[PDB]
């Protein structure tokens, strides 16, 4: 959940918002180790329920999200149903555990390609065009993350937009991401420079991946 | 002496506008068929399966024409080569259908087949079904027959399945055409076409358009 003024500004300026619970357990092995554990349900539940109680009157919020990169656990299914029951006015999405689980109203993969399948075991990233027409599949597809804009990037961006415009159920996505997470440091003459992972003696680090 | 007056054009022509040579005449076989007065007038063969196709029921509905009689029977027997695999015998008289009863001139035979060899374009396993119309003590009136392929075709979850597996149709449309004979077909040309098709990795044909 963002600083509260953010929603006020999106209400007034006109932007659609996905409001997202403060839940990410990316580094767990496997990713759902905590989110499939009932002992962690109370902690996760408050991160979802208190968000909804805070932001539910904001028109800019159109979609609720269960968080990010935390696999798919039974706790997600439970909290999915909680929101659906409390606020029928907004779809609920969640990408974890393969982007099309029972905990999401929208197929919301990250970095699924336009034409190329990436058939990882258990959590495949299908071509977005292919994904829509999988047997039994009926949901809209909106990428929660796509076109990773790291350095000299956005190669192939037009390929996404061509597909989005041709396919009714391909309803777009959210570029990753808006602003470089670089930090200012100063040289001996007080001149500022942009710093990334590792530049503060922080180790282990992931270097320029923050930009 | 038979006399046949064949008309090139009719009201039927309005439903025969296929993209092909427009021809006319007696272009398929002519034959004479002798049936007894008491006869098999129709038969339908169905094959249903359990979830893993390890069990099947062959269901054969048989219709008769002529005088209905208590001593009349149908035997449907199923053969794999020279081995009889299953057989059912029943008098005529179907189950109740509605308030006026059922079909006295019909009977349905149900045969159990364990581990049926399944028919597909990959392995065209066939059985032979013989339909015998006979008296109770076994005088044959007549027999009809057909080749039986045990297979299930269904659409499930948006997929066309044969024997539970999604097909990939390697198909071709085929008109009935001979450069010398027009729209007359012979066994040799038919066999030639089928060998060439299978040899070129085709598994399906559409009878375009008739
Ligand atoms: C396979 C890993 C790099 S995960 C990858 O890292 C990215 C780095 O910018 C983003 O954080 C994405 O959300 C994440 O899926
Ligand atoms: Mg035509
Ligand atoms: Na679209
Ligand atoms: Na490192
Ligand atoms: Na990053």
């Amino acid at each position: 959940p963002n600083h509260p003024l953010w929603y006020t500004l999106c209400d007034r300026y006109g932007l659609y918002v996905v409001d997202e619970a403060n839940i990410e357990t990316h580094g767990m092995v496997p990713m759902n180790r905590l989110t499939d554990d009932p002992r962690w349900l109370p902690a996760m539940s408050e991160r979802v329920t208190r968000m909804v109680q805070r932001d539910r009157n904001h028109p800019s919020v159109i979609i609720w999200s269960l968080g990010s990169e935390s696999g798919h656990g039974a706790n997600h299914d439970a909290l999915y149903r909680w929101i659906k029951s409390v606020d029928p006015s907004r779809p609920v999405q969640y990408e974890g555990g393969g982007a099309d689980t029972t905990a999401t109203d929208i197929i919301c993969p990250m970095y699924a390609r336009v034409d190329e399948d990436q058939p990882f075991p258990a959590v495949p990233k299908w071509s977005i065009k292919k994904w829509l027409s999988l047997p039994g599949e009926t949901r809209p597809l909106i990428l929660c993350e796509y076109a990773h804009a790291m350095g000299n990037s956005l190669g192939g961006f037009a390929k996404y937009w061509q597909a989005f415009r041709q396919y009714p159920r391909l309803q777009g996505g959210f570029v990753w991401d808006w602003v470089d997470q670089s930090l200012i440091k100063y040289d001996e003459n007080g001149n500022p420079w942009s710093a990334y992972g590792g530049d503060f003696g922080d180790t282990p680090n992931d270097r320029q991946f923050c930009m | 002496r038979l006399a046949v007056m064949v008309l090139r054009w009719s009201d039927g022509s309005y439903l025969e506008d296929q993209d092909m040579w427009r021809m006319s005449g007696i272009f398929r076989d002519v034959s004479l068929l002798h049936k007894p007065t008491t006869q098999i007038s129709d038969f339908h063969v169905a094959t249903r399966f359990n979830d893993d196709f390890s069990r099947a029921v062959l269901e054969a509905e048989v219709q008769m024409c002529g005088e209905l009689r208590d001593y009349l029977r149908v035997t449907v027997s199923l053969w794999q080569g020279e081995t009889q695999v299953a057989s059912g015998t029943a008098p005529f008289g179907g189950e109740i259908i509605d308030e006026r009863g059922g079909y006295a001139d019909r009977v349905t035979l149900r045969l159990n087949v364990e581990n049926p060899k399944l028919w597909s374009a990959e392995i065209p396993n066939l059985y032979r079904a013989v339909v015998e119309l006979h008296t109770a003590d076994g005088t044959l009136i007549e027999a009809e027959a057909c080749d039986v392929g045990f297979r299930e075709v269904r659409i499930e979850n948006g997929l066309l399945l044969l024997n539970g597996k999604p097909l990939l149709i390697r198909g071709v449309n085929r008109h009935e055409h001979h450069p010398l004979h027009g729209q007359v077909m012979d066994e040799q040309t038919m066999v030639q076409d089928i060998l060439l098709m299978k040899q070129n990795n085709f598994n399906a044909v559409r009878c375009s358009h008739y």
